[PDB]
């Protein structure tokens, strides 16, 4: 018996890749001009129907943290806000002397100086904020404040038809590239998945927007499911997502509104104009989620052996970070995660308040802040908590009573949320093998 | 966060540092004879005296870290002091203590 | 066993500056930690600060230590401390530990989950300084 | 016929190709995502002329099931053909064989697809 | 061996090939370099595929040294066959063939490569 070089040509093999990755959707109206911050149809509408198929044998080792789409999806959707917002107003006529008074508590009401769209007249004009909105200029005094960015970075608002609101959106492979799925449940993104498939395009991932807890990213199956770098660090991230869902509907109680000044000719701005003033509040019974929390300390446990453990509050860095923050409508919610997060959880025989803000510094980058234009509407939520970004206490603390705090600790962790069961791959068609032959 | 500011002869040391309220892995202790260094006796559990043999231990009240001498009757020997980190990036210390013996 | 050591000090001028760094003996001083105190004199102990093992996982004590500043080098005996605007009270017996860690220092700090454990293990000798 | 398939053992999965080679050419103002679909399709682009262009120098992008007499060394792995065809498969066998591949993508480049035609000389010419 | 090489005599020459040919197409918000690179691949992707697209109806991109029974037109130079390969070089040949290349680049596409299936007819068909 002897043997020859062949090639057999487009063979399965495939290997991780820095590839570039691009946007598909069903077509919300099939106009570039859709009035939307992730695919106003500048996107194209590729085959909404995932083709996806079976990886009958095919046994992959998936790798959620060396993964490029974090980083790629990082970078693009930060990219997707710019090119938003730059169609749009940007605020170099806003700040200013502002001044301000206490009313019905952290809502003040205020008033300023500002060119219209003439440049000559101060036209005096008022809006509401938020108390976060702002700092004092100087000293402790009724007509001396300035916006919360002007001590380092400019504010951009977006055209209240930029709709932050989440449609999904699909990645998908370039050809010659794929995307593997992880086909179960009972997994996490590091080592084998041994049920296995592929697809062009990913289900829709959410572009979500979470801060702290996984909102809208769907569920799992078996058990809950825990996913981390490595848990032994015990600072860096760590994700839950849920076997079962829990649905929050946040409200801002106040019946607040879309009043309009035109800062400039071309340039409208939305002051936010008033209607007796609460606080921004939301449902989220109890024992459904303290039970749901009970299943999860298993799920970890499960890792740690048994410990009592606890859920408490994220404190001290930055409220951008420290509160769980997501987008409803158009405008931002930063609640004080504690309510939700106070908890202790033995072995044996075992609602929110939140603040609004205006101005968000959101990716955490220097300059170009967002002012949210305020919405008109009593504005409300629908929304699916799913998971948790929790963080293990750093001290070691040995043996007794091991614990976490929810936190903010990368928005590439927002997103590896979904993620984790994607695996983007080039295919190599390049199947060489022994066989015997003579040319033709 | 601190321990408290006697003995008589063959009794063995027992003091409490945090100052009403302390918990968690803030917990250690050192101790002295003046114009010698400082000297390790406990860092959680598997960091330990090389001079008081096996006769030292951690304890709380709910409230506290302990150097619980209970058999160093090696107690001439008794000056201490405790120490952390776990603030702001921040060391700290219990201020020590003296206990005579004769 | 192991010997904790450092530089010969000075009577320092009040408003002056100086330097101490390890000359310790016993092991291979391999990154392992700058530990220090101010044993100020006829008091009990405080910290020399917040401390390295590789450069740059040290910070000051609070804003206090701010005058000062701390280095590791190429060379591992410049375990180094660098005094500058001394005040009385700066003034304590310098003495020396080896530190029972070997990692990192950060993440979201103040009361946050920063794990990179910190300790004093053996301690060794040190100088009196005074203004 | 399906895509991907690789734990169908060699032959098997040999009842596909085409399928899987449709899916290396097509999916089956400036703006950010279209400069990402720009750039998105030149680079599959440019990496499937690269393999047609491998398939110029090794022969075969006619014949989209490649021969040559080039000699299959004996440093490679021994695994039979039989082995091959009815019991082994694509990704494992080419996390088996990758080790060798850089030797083969070039010593496929032989006379047959590199040199013929120098032989053709004693052929057609006197 | 080598890239480039036109100073080696023809023949010889062509010791050297599908290298060169992979140097054809592989080096072996908007941005300034992003866009020119952008550019670039396409032009070098589009330029390839021209070649590709004579090596289509000049036939031989399944056979990259090629065959015609098209005619050497004497018009051209009378350069020996033993010359050419065995003392003459591509750059200084070229020099001396471009007046003429013209014409064989149209002429090159005869009925071998453009027509021959009509010729087939005879061949395969009552
Ligand atoms: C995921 O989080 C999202 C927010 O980040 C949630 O998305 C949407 O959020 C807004 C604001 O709370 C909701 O309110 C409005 O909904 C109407 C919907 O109109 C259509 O449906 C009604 C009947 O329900 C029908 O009468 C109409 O003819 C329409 O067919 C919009 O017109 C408003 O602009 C505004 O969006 C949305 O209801 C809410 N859901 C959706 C699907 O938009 C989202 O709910 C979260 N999803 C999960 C699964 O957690
Ligand atoms: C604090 O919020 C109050 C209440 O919205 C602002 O006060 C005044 O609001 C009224 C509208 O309710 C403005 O117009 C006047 O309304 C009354 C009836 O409510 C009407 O009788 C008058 O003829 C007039 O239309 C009024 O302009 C506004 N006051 C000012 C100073 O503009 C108040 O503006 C907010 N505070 C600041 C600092 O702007
Ligand atoms: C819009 O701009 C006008 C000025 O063009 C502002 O009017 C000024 O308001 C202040 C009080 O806020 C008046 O009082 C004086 O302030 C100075 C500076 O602190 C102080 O030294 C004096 O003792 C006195 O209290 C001032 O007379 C008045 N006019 C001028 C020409 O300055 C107006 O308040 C601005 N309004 C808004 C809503 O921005
Ligand atoms: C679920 O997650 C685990 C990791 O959380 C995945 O496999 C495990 O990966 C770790 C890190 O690579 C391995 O840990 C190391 O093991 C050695 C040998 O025992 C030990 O000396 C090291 O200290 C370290 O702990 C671990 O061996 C590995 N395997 C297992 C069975 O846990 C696992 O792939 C994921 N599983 C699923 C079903 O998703
Ligand atoms: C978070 O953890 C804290 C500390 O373990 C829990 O705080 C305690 O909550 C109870 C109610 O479950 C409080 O008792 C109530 O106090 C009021 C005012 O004195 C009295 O009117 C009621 O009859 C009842 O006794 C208790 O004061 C409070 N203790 C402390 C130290 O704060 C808390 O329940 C946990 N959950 C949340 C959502 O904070
Ligand atoms: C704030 O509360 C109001 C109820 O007072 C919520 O409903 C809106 O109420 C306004 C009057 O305050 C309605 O305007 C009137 O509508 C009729 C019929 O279209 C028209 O003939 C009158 O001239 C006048 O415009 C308005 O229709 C009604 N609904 C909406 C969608 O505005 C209101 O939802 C609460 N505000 C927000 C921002 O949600
Ligand atoms: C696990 O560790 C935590 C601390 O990290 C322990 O927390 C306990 O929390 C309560 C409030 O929920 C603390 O406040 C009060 O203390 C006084 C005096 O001890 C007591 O009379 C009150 O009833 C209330 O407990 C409490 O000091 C604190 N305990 C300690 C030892 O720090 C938690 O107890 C630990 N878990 C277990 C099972 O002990
Ligand atoms: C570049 O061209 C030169 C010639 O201009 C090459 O040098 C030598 O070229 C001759 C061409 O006839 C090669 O054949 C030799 O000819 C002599 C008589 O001229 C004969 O005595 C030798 O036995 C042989 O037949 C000769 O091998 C070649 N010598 C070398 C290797 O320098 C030169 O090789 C060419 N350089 C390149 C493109 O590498
Ligand atoms: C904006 O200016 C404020 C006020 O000067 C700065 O906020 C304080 O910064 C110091 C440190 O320099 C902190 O100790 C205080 O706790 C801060 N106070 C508040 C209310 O934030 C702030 O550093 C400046 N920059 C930004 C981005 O806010
Ligand atoms: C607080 O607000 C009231 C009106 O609600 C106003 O009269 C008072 O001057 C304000 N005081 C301060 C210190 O802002
Ligand atoms: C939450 O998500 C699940 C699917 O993951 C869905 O069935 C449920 O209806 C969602 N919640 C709401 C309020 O629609
Ligand atoms: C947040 O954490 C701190 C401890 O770091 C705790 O004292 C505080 O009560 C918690 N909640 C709030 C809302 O500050
Ligand atoms: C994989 O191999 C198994 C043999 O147990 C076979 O039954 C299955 O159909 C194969 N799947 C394919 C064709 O990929």
């Amino acid at each position: 018996e002897n043997l020859w070089v062949t090639v057999y040509y487009g063979v399965p093999v495939w290997r991780d890749a820095d590839t570039t990755l691009f946007c598909a959707s069903d077509a919300k109206a099939y106009e570039t001009e859709k009035h939307n911050v992730w695919a106003t149809h500048a996107c194209v509408p590729t085959d909404p129907n995932p083709q996806e198929i079976h990886l009958d044998n095919v046994t992959e080792k998936f790798n959620m943290w060396k993964n490029n789409m974090v980083e790629q999806m990082h970078t693009d959707i930060i990219s997707l806000w710019d090119q938003s917002l730059k169609p749009c107003v940007k605020l170099t006529p806003l700040c200013v002397t502002l001044h301000c008074t206490n009313v019905t508590e952290g809502l003040k009401n205020c008033s300023f100086n500002m060119t219209t769209e003439l440049r000559d007249k101060r036209q005096k004009v008022y809006s509401l904020f938020y108390r976060l909105d702002i700092v004092p200029i100087n000293e402790n005094q009724g007509s001396e404040y300035r916006l919360i960015n002007c001590n380092t970075s400019a504010c951009t608002q977006a055209c209240p038809k930029v709709s932050f609101e989440p449609i999904p959106i699909h990645y998908c492979a370039p050809a010659g590239f794929a995307i593997l799925k992880c086909k179960d449940e009972g997994f996490n993104g590091t080592g084998l998945c041994k049920n296995v498939s592929t697809v062009q395009c990913t289900h829709g991932i959410k572009p979500v927007v979470s801060t702290q807890l996984l909102l809208n990213g769907s569920l799992a199956e078996k058990n809950i499911t825990i996913r981390s770098e490595n848990i032994t660090n015990n600072a860096k991230i760590i994700i839950v997502q849920l076997v079962q869902p829990v649905t929050i509907k946040c409200i801002r109680p106040n019946n607040n509104t879309r009043k309009s000044i035109r800062i400039g000719p071309g340039q409208a701005f939305y002051a936010t104009g008033d209607i007796d003033i609460r606080q921004a509040h939301c449902n989220v019974s109890r024992s459904r989620w303290n039970k749901t929390l009970q299943e999860v300390a298993e799920k970890l446990r499960t890792y740690f052996g048994n410990k009592t453990i606890i859920f408490a509050n994220s404190s001290g860095g930055d409220l951008e970070i420290t509160t769980h923050s997501f987008n409803c409508g158009g405008e931002f919610f930063y609640c004080n995660t504690s309510g939700l997060f106070n908890s202790t959880w033995y072995v044996n025989s075992t609602t929110l308040p939140c603040r609004i803000k205006q101005i968000i510094n959101m990716w955490q980058r220097a300059g170009q802040c967002m002012y949210a234009p305020p919405i008109p509407g009593v504005i409300k939520c629908e929304s699916n908590i799913t998971g948790l970004l929790l963080t293990r206490d750093g001290g070691k603390d040995n043996n007794v009573n091991e614990t976490f705090r929810p936190g903010g600790g990368d928005m590439r962790d927002n997103w590896r949320s979904e993620l984790y069961k994607y695996k983007v791959v080039k295919i190599e068609p390049l199947g060489v093998a022994p066989t015997r032959c003579k040319r033709r | 966060a601190t321990q408290p500011p006697s003995v008589s002869k063959g009794e063995t040391a027992r003091i409490t540092c945090s100052g009403v309220e302390l918990s968690s892995q803030y917990v250690s202790w050192y101790r002295q004879r003046p114009g010698q260094s400082p000297v390790l006796v406990m860092f959680h559990n598997n960091s330990r005296a090389s001079r008081i043999p096996e006769r030292f231990s951690a304890s709380d009240s709910g409230d506290t870290a302990t150097l619980t001498i209970a058999g160093a009757q090696d107690v001439d020997e008794a000056e201490y002091y405790c120490q952390t980190w776990d603030s702001k990036n921040y060391v700290t210390f219990g201020g020590g203590t003296k206990l005579t013996v004769l | 066993e192991m010997r904790l050591e450092e530089s010969g000090g000075a009577l320092v001028k009040p408003g002056g500056s100086l330097r101490l760094s390890c000359v310790a003996s016993g092991f291979k001083l391999s990154e392992w930690s700058l530990m220090w105190v101010r044993q100020a004199p006829g008091k009990g102990l405080q910290w020399v600060s917040s401390i390295s093992l590789n450069q740059d996982y040290i910070s000051y004590a609070g804003s206090v230590r701010g005058r000062f500043d701390v280095f590791r080098d190429r060379t591992q005996t410049s375990l180094l401390l660098n005094m500058n605007k001394l005040k009385t009270e700066d003034t304590g017996v310098y003495f020396c530990a080896r530190v029972h860690a070997w990692r990192y220092f950060d993440w979201v700090n103040r009361r946050s989950p920063v794990e990179k454990v910190l300790s004093i293990d053996l301690w060794g000798r040190g100088t009196l300084v005074t203004v | 016929g399906f895509l991907g398939a690789a734990g169908s053992t060699m032959g098997a999965a040999s009842n596909t190709l085409t399928v899987q080679a449709r899916q290396l050419l097509s999916g089956i103002k400036l703006t950010v995502w279209g400069i990402k679909q720009l750039q998105a399709r030149v680079l599959a682009v440019e990496r499937y002329l690269e393999v047609q262009q491998l398939l110029g120098i090794w022969g075969c992008s006619g014949k989209l099931i490649c021969c040559t007499n080039v000699p299959w060394n004996s440093s490679w792995s021994n695994k039979s053909l039989d082995e091959i065809w009815n019991n082994m498969t694509w990704l494992q066998w080419d996390k088996e064989i990758n080790n060798y591949t850089q030797l083969i993508y070039r010593l496929i480049e032989e006379s047959q697809f590199q040199q013929e035609i120098n032989e053709v000389e004693l052929l057609a010419l006197d």
